[PDB]
């Protein structure tokens, strides 16, 4: 129950890596990550997955489901934001 | 280790939702001042607050704005089954004041990609719905 706010690094595991720990219900529009040794991770549900792109931290991911250890057996899964850009910019300029 | 405390104002696009309780009970980031990014098994309502450029939910009166939902849009392709398009977006009736420890997170392009290996960075209180 920590007050205050916490941070983590942890590298993206590839999709094969990823299925083998979790399986089928692993598609395209998930991101999964995790540090060989962690068994925490940090990050709420909803929650921001920042990289850097030529300088700036770009939102990779949303905190999805499986997000409770966070290691290279267990990586976290994430919405794969890139994957889901046609549908935010519709609504961003619709409503 | 798992993760470390964070530096405050290091993560300005870093929200907390809450409940008019005002209990933390999902994470967000901001992608403008009217809008926010979330989860969708996160189930979030207009009765939902978000409380921007917070650091310690403890004390600390740290000047934290406590912004108002106006509207909600959850993804249509999500299920409680499938589990999958996990992505909701946040309109917010009030905007917010960007500062030092208050911005948007840059969003990517359809054609943008993080090879598998590339370190990131993820953060929040700990607080998982699922
Ligand atoms: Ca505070």
């Amino acid at each position: 129950t920590p007050e205050k706010l916490q941070q983590a690094a942890l590298p993206i595991v590839s999709e094969a890596d990823c299925k083998k720990s979790w399986g089928s219900k692993i598609t395209d529009v998930m991101t999964c990550a995790g540090a060989s040794g962690v068994d925490s991770c940090m990050g709420d549900s909803g929650g921001p997955l920042v990289c850097q792109k030529d300088g700036v931290w770009t939102l990779a991911g949303i905190v999805s489901w499986g997000s409770g250890v966070c290691s290279t057996s267990t990586p976290a899964v994430y919405s794969r934001v890139t994957a889901l850009m046609p549908w935010v910019q519709q609504i961003l300029e619709a409503n | 280790v798992n993760g470390e405390d964070a530096i405050p104002g290091s993560w300005p696009w870093q929200v907390s939702l809450q409940d008019k309780t005002g209990f933390h009970f999902c994470g967000g980031s901001l992608i403008s001042e009217d809008w926010v990014v979330t989860a969708a098994h996160c189930g979030v309502k207009t009765s939902d607050v978000v409380v921007a450029g917070e650091f310690d939910q403890g004390s600390d009166e740290e000047n934290i704005q406590v912004l108002k939902i106006a509207q909600v849009f959850k993804n249509p392709k999500f299920n409680m089954f499938t589990v999958r398009n996990d992505i909701t977006l946040l309109k917010l009736a009030t905007p917010a004041q960007f500062s030092e420890t208050v911005s948007a997170v840059s969003l990517p392009n359809v054609d943008d990609d993080f090879p598998p290996g590339t370190v990131c960075a993820t953060t929040g209180w700990g607080k998982t719905k699922y």
